[PDB]
RNA sequence: UUACUUAUUCAAUGAAGCGGAGCUGGAAUUCAUUUUCCACGUUCUAGCAUUCAAGGUCCCAUUCGGGGCUGAUCCGGGUUG
RNA sequence: UUGUGACGGCCCGUGAAAAUCCACAGGAAGGAAUAGUUUUCAUGCCAGGUCGUACUGAUAACCGCAGCAGGUCUCCAAGGU
RNA sequence: AUGGGGAAGCUCCGUUUCAAAGGCCUGAUUUUAUGCAGGCCACCAUCGAAAGGGAAUCCGGUUAAGAUUCCGGAACCUGGA
């Protein structure tokens, strides 16, 4: 119960990992995924537009 | 010069200085004395058959106790009143609307030895 | 150097949380301040009849920086050199039985609205000071045409506040000197001079005058954009 | 006589809205700086259910701009809007269902839904299921959209106001019988307490205008003026026509 | 019939970006002096955007580091319709 | 019989809110060595006030003029047929 | 209730409304304090359930009549140091 949760240690109450007692292993790594996928677009796109103005 | 700078839209009430009251005269001019003291919250002991059960075996004291009066106070009266250390209080409102206490005092002390230095038995 | 990194954050319209800018223009300011500014606004748009507005055309800073200080050189008695008066004409009646004429005659300036009115009534009023800060216009909107009639030197000057400071108060309203000293007559005239050229011989036109009936910014441009759109022929 | 029923529901003792289960009002972002100089991206992160409504209602949030913040808007969701979908509002948002563009950045013959009828008040037409209004032509001088409503009504509302592209989900509802009074007691059990409807010639004429007689019967023309008043409008008020008319859309 | 806005009236927001003016390069009929508009960085993805902001100029006693300017244009204080 | 679990059916009906508690993102701030931090690990110390609490709950403790064949919400629920 | 607006008025509406609407973290912290050039924010009063939501107790014994309340034993929670 939720008030039960407060004379419990914080071992009971998440995992190792990052995220961990708020999110799933598999949301975290898609999450993970997403933001690396994204920026390295983001970058790719970024140069993509600058050497298309050099070309204009 | 220069108007300041407001980087919020909102305007609130500025907190302007707060006085302390410096009366000219004091309210009532006399403190009223201790409105209860141990004479106050322990009124009279209640001799019943029971509570004599409860002193003579229970090691409890029952007394008649100020409606007013709580558990710390009746605690506190007892303590200064026979110079005896309690254990637990109890209380109960009676159906006739007197306040009742049960009063059990530490293994270092007897309520039947206290019951009658107090006068009854 | 090496450890420095640009971050530029970019305050596109999607992009990055807003920086703190100066939102005074959006403060959502009190009602009363509210009712002082609109209350202004509404003054400024509507057609103000002449009796307004021959107000707020008070004298410029030098002359009546000059009036100011000739009035200070008039100030009144204050109350530690009144009391001071006071017991000295009263030693002069126990001793010398002077018949109260022992302490000199005051040079002052006068001041309250009624006893100044009355002034200019019976003449005495050599020069006149009315601001324009009177919360009731109409307490003062007649005494420039008093002061016509009368023919005496009159001008608009700007606070009542400052006229309070002169005559040693918060908040006078009017201000006139009746009487001056012979060291500064000479700049009295020449300041009152200056001061009919502006305001006495000019009462007709400020009387035939109409005030007020300016826009705001928003409304001035609309008006400059449909002209300019239209005269572009 | 006495007060009759469609008097009483003006005072809304027992009349009014069943609003426990509702799910927020239904209303489109506030139209800050973004909606209307370039757009913002939101994320539909839930669909669900309204009671009382027969659309399904659509959870938004959005990046505060001025502030470290999100901010959850109820939509009414659009038919092909799904979790996990990317809203765009804005005058700069691209023409894609679930979009709330303006309708001066829309073309000629869009379909929209939750159309505001005054720039700002954050959605006012075509928001019942399966409902979308019809952009018609657009007046740039004093800009102006002339829209078709779903009554079939011609509306002349401001280029600035806002709408979202699509229709309403949830359409076809009452292509389907409800076969039972048990269905109606269900659906109106959450709209409001408007269900039964006893007829006014069943009551006395103390209760009704049209009650009373030796046989259920009206007694008089059941077309009421406008004029009327309370108490008075009670059957067709300020009807044209009456009668089956052959007819058709005419819109 | 129609114009003004300030009375009155309607609506929204935590009154946040209104009106106008412009660092900037051009798509681009300029008679040698730009009317417009865009450059004033967001659209394949259920990620993340916050600590007077990093950087960049100027300065310091320089001790938990900072202080102006700029980043983040200026003017009008009509919150906006 | 009760509780629980994984499921399946129904709806133009999809079947409260808030207090409260915890967690995560972030990284402000602070921290060495005969001693710092950890009171989300274990142990140890103190206190926990006020009011109700008996009994009936019905063919006699309630309402119906009553010790009235009436009315008045609910939990437990053995064997055989 | 308040702000505000009606009503001759008893009072009516209204509950975030055209309001300048507060409490909450750590330093200041005994030349003077709980001031303040420390900092964070910006909820709409309140009442409303002894069947809704909720911090924590069980067994045995004990009375003429109370007990998950007393006693014996064995625990748990909250708030403090």
């Amino acid at each position: 119960r939720p008030r039960q949760y407060a004379t419990v240690s914080k071992t009971h109450k998440t995992v190792s990992r990052a995220y961990g007692g708020s999110r799933c292993a598999n949301c975290v790594k898609e999450r993970i995924i997403r933001a690396f996928l994204i920026e390295e677009q983001k970058i790719v796109k970024k140069v993509v537009k600058e050497q298309t103005e050099a070309a204009k | 010069k220069a108007l300041k700078v407001r980087t919020s839209a909102t305007f609130r009430l500025p907190k302007t200085l707060k006085l302390a009251r410096a009366p000219k005269y004091a309210s009532k001019a006399v403190p009223h004395y201790n409105r209860l003291d141990s004479y106050k919250v322990i009124e009279q002991p209640i001799t019943s058959e029971t509570a004599m059960k409860k002193v003579e075996d229970g090691n409890i004291l029952v007394f008649q106790v100020s409606m007013k009066a709580n558990k710390y106070q009746i605690k506190k009266a007892v303590k200064e009143l026979y110079e005896v250390d309690v254990l637990k209080v109890n209380t109960l409102v009676r159906p006739n609307g007197t306040k009742k206490a049960y009063v059990r005092l530490t293994a270092d002390y007897d309520a039947l030895d206290i019951a009658n230095r107090i006068g009854y038995i | 150097n090496p450890l420095t990194h640009s971050t530029p954050k970019n305050f596109g319209i999607g992009q990055a949380v807003q920086p703190k800018r100066n939102l005074s223009r959006y403060v959502k300011w009190p009602e009363y301040v509210r009712v002082q500014r609109q209350k202004k606004i509404l003054s400024i748009r509507l057609k103000v009849p002449p009796t307004i507005a021959q107000f707020q055309y008070t004298l410029d800073r030098n002359t009546a920086a000059e009036t100011f200080k000739l009035f200070n050189k008039y100030r009144p008695e204050t109350a530690a050199e009144k009391k001071e008066r006071l017991t000295k004409e009263a030693a002069a009646v126990a001793e010398g039985k002077s018949k109260q004429d022992a302490s000199p005659k005051p040079y002052a300036v006068k001041y309250g609205l009624n006893h100044v009115v009355a002034l200019i009534e019976n003449k005495k009023a050599k020069l006149v000071l009315i601001a324009n800060d009177v919360d009731p216009i109409e307490l003062v909107v007649f005494l420039p045409a008093l002061c016509k009639k009368m023919g005496v030197p009159y001008a608009i000057v700007k606070g009542k506040a400052r006229l309070g400071t002169l005559v040693n108060q918060k908040t006078s309203a009017v201000a006139a000197l009746t009487e001056v000293r012979a060291e500064d007559e000479a700049a009295l005239a020449k300041l009152v001079s200056t001061i009919d050229a502006n305001f006495a011989d000019k009462y007709d036109e400020v009387k035939k005058h109409w005030g007020g009936g300016i826009l705001g910014n928003k409304a001035q441009a609309k008006m400059d954009k449909r002209a300019k759109n239209s005269d572009s022929a | 006589g006495r007060v009759i029923r469609n008097q009483r529901k003006g005072a809304g003792s027992i009349f009014t809205s069943h609003t426990r289960l509702r799910q927020g009002a239904a209303k489109l972002r506030t139209l800050d700086y973004a909606e209307r100089h370039g757009y913002i991206r939101g994320i539909v992160k839930q669909i669900v259910h309204d009671s009382g409504r027969g659309a399904p209602l659509a959870k938004v949030v959005f990046r505060d701009p001025y502030k470290y913040r999100l901010r959850e808007e109820i939509f009414i969701a659009n038919e092909g809007v799904h979790t996990g979908q990317f809203i765009y509002a804005g005058k700069k948002a691209s023409l894609n269902v679930g979009n709330v563009l303006p309708l001066g950045s829309v073309p000629e013959g869009t379909i929209v839904s939750n159309v505001e009828e005054k720039p700002g008040d954050r959605g006012a037409l075509a928001r019942a299921s399966g409902n979308y209004v019809i952009i018609i032509g657009h007046n740039p001088d004093e800009n102006k959209t002339r829209v078709r409503l779903p009554s079939g009504a011609k509306k002349v509302i401001s280029s600035d106001a806002r709408g979202v592209i699509g229709v309403i989900a949830g359409g076809g509802r009452v292509d389907k019988p409800l076969l039972k009074a048990g269905r109606a007691f269900h659906k109106y059990r959450l709209k409001r307490n408007s269900w039964p409807k006893t007829r006014g010639v069943a009551m006395n004429p103390v209760d009704h205008p049209h009650g009373g007689g030796n046989h259920q019967h009206i007694g008089k023309a059941s077309t009421i003026s406008r004029g009327a008043v309370s108490g008075q409008k009670a059957g067709l008020i300020a009807a044209r026509r009456t009668g089956l008319l052959r007819g058709s859309q005419k819109t």
